[PDB]
């Protein structure tokens, strides 16, 4: 609902190109009017006032010039043209990457991490709306790398292990859910002696009650 | 200045050359647009970051020492020893160089910020809000994204901050 | 012989009628009140002061100028706010919430095909 | 972008291996990148199955 205000209340890119076209065709047309050093700029003025002999070295200033003026033109179009290309080339690959998957590079498909994009069409271009989650609202706790229990050294499968002040939780990285450390949720490579850093807390086996 | 260039103080070449049109503004409206777009380059490579970050006093990275690429309080410009060694291996008729918009005093500075952001809070500050973790284990969180099982590094730390050290 | 563009700087006329004037790399002293030298050369007309904000109009060499409220000033730009991160040995930040964000991208895919 | 703000895993883009982090320098009219990656050694070989 917010994009509809913003725009309806922002196409500058799309605006300057057509600038540039139009004011690249008036400087053409404008040039028309030019003599580059001969009596006039009408053809019918020099086919009036002059014998043929004469209106010969009138008219070959006028085409020298007027051609110069075309040929530059058409340069400077060959040179804008490229630039066009170039956006056509990246908006083509965000289509393919941010609106039919979901793109893993960072800042490609807006800032966050990407969820989904859709696209609209403009005059000349293209819009996306580009939907990324972005988290809010942080706490910090203190961590360790392990956990030392009956000898052993345990980490997070897929977490972080944090504590509240006075209890030890795993969470995942990115939202705040704190879960008992249990043998299901760690494993265990080595003796607590080499890591740096390890607490000592229990880890909780679940068949040794339930079973008992 | 095309007109300066051409004629050149005289006054019988600018009202002969005032014969030819605007051949004269489309050339300083060419110049001017790569102008522009030269500060909107460097605007896109270094400004990529909301605040100005900064590493706090002391230096505990887990025996990792980023001393060479941290800025040199000891100087005006504030640059790096990277930064230092890499700045000492790099009026007319009409012509003018115009300077850039930021000084490279403030391009260090987005530079520096960049890096404390990395060495502070990982990714984070690159997608939200800059969220602290200890290296040692933004370190392991990129061991796992390479497909490595992060208890090797956490039982080689001192080998694998010594290897970073030596490369450095 | 000194010589230089010379550049207007103006809020735009639906704001205000008031302009300053760059000198480009021209010294102060031989232009021809607030008469300010700047590494892009001298500017008349607006005032220099000591606060930074973000950039408005672009002078060069880290200055800008800005018609807040009332009238042009100089400065320093501001590359951004302060963010100081509380890194410890042992201390880690995690979310406890989330935004969904939606942002646009326009870009430009085709020109007009012209022939003469 | 994504090999300062973030870990890649496309080959090649952040330097020989697998990408672990790059730091970033200004230098005249340009930057460099200092790209820190992960190289394997001292392989031995073994059967399979
Ligand atoms: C995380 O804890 C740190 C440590 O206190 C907090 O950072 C300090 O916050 C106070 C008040 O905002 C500042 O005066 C200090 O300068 C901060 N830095 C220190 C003490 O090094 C931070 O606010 C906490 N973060 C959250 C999300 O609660
Ligand atoms: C850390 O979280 C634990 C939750 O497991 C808190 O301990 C429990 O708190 C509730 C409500 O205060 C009590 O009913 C329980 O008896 C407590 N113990 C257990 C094992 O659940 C603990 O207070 C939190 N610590 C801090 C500093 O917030
Ligand atoms: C973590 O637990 C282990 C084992 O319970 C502790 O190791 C004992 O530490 C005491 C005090 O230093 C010694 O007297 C014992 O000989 C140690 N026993 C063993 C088997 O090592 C260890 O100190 C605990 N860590 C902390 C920080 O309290
Ligand atoms: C980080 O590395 C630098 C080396 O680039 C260390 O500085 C040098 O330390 C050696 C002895 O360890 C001295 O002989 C050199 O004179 C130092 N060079 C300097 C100071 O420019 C630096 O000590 C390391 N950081 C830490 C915390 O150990
Ligand atoms: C997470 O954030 C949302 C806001 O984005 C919170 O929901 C808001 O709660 C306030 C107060 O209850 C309401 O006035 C708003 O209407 C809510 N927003 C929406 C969009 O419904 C939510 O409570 C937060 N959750 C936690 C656990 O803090
Ligand atoms: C693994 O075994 C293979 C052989 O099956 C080794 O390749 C042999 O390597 C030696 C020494 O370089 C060569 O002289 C032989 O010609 C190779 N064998 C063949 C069939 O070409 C390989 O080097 C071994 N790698 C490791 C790590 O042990
Ligand atoms: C963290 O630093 C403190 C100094 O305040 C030190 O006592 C402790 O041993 C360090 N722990 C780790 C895991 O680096
Ligand atoms: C331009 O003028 C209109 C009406 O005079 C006004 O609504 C608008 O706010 C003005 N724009 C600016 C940027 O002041
Ligand atoms: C302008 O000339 C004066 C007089 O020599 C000099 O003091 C001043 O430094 C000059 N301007 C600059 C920017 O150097
Ligand atoms: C800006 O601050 C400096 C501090 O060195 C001071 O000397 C100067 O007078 C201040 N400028 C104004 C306009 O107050």
């Amino acid at each position: 609902g917010k994009i509809q205000d913003s725009l309806s209340s922002a196409l500058g890119k799309l605006q300057n190109v057509v600038n540039q076209n139009a004011q690249a065709l008036n400087t053409l047309v404008k040039q028309l009017s030019s003599n580059f050093g001969a009596i006039s700029s009408v053809l019918n003025d020099i086919l009036s006032r002059l014998d043929p002999p004469e209106a010969e070295v009138q008219i070959d200033r006028l085409i020298t010039g007027r051609l110069q003026s075309l040929q530059t033109y058409v340069t400077q179009q060959l040179i804008r043209a490229a630039e066009i290309r170039a956006s056509a080339n990246l908006a083509a690959t965000k289509m393919s990457e941010c609106v039919l998957g979901q793109s893993k590079r960072v800042d490609f498909c807006g800032k966050g991490y990407h969820l989904m994009s859709f696209p609209q069409s403009a005059p000349h271009g293209v819009v996306f709306l580009h939907v990324t989650y972005v988290p809010a609202q942080e706490k910090n706790f203190t961590t360790a790398p392990a956990i030392c229990h009956d000898g052993k050294a345990h980490f997070p499968r897929e977490g972080v292990f944090v504590s509240n002040g006075t209890h030890w939780f795993v969470t995942q990285r990115n939202f705040y859910e704190p879960q008992i450390i249990t043998t299901d949720n760690t494993f265990v490579s080595g003796n607590c002696d080499v890591v740096i850093g390890i607490v000592n807390n229990t880890v909780y086996d679940p068949l040794q009650p339930e079973l008992d | 200045d095309c007109t300066m260039y051409i004629c050149g103080d005289s006054t019988e070449c600018s009202n002969l050359l005032l014969q030819y049109g605007s051949f004269c503004t489309q050339l300083n409206r060419a110049l001017t647009g790569i102008a522009v777009e030269q500060d909107k380059n460097t605007q896109e490579v270094f400004a990529q970051v909301k605040q100005i970050y900064k590493t706090p006093p002391i230096k505990d990275f887990g025996g990792f020492n980023f001393s060479q690429i941290l800025p040199d309080p000891s100087k005006p410009s504030k640059r790096s020893p990277i930064e230092d060694l890499l700045f000492n291996k790099v009026k007319f008729n009409g012509l003018t160089v115009l300077p850039p918009l930021l000084t490279d005093e403030m391009i260090a500075q987005y530079t520096s910020a960049l890096l404390a952001g990395t060495i502070t809070s990982g990714w984070t500050f690159g997608a939200g809000p800059a969220l602290q973790i200890p290296f040692p284990m933004q370190m392991a969180y990129r061991f796992n994204g390479i497909g490595v099982t992060q208890n090797v590094l956490y039982e080689n730390q001192k080998l694998i901050a010594n290897q970073f050290n030596s490369a450095i | 012989c000194s010589f230089g563009g010379v550049s207007v700087i103006t809020p735009g006329t639906n704001t205000s009628n008031q302009v300053a004037v760059l000198y480009q790399g021209v010294n102060c002293t031989e232009v021809p009140s607030n008469v300010f030298q700047t590494r892009a050369g001298c500017l008349i007309g607006a005032e220099h002061v000591n606060n930074s904000y973000e950039c408005d109009i672009p002078i060069g060499a880290g200055i800008c100028a800005s018609y807040q409220t009332q009238s042009i000033i100089a400065y320093t730009m501001s590359l951004g706010a302060e963010n100081s991160v509380a890194y410890s040995n042992n201390s880690i930040a995690i979310p406890t919430n989330f935004t969904i964000s939606v942002t646009t991208e326009i870009l430009p895919v085709s020109m007009t095909k012209t022939s003469v």
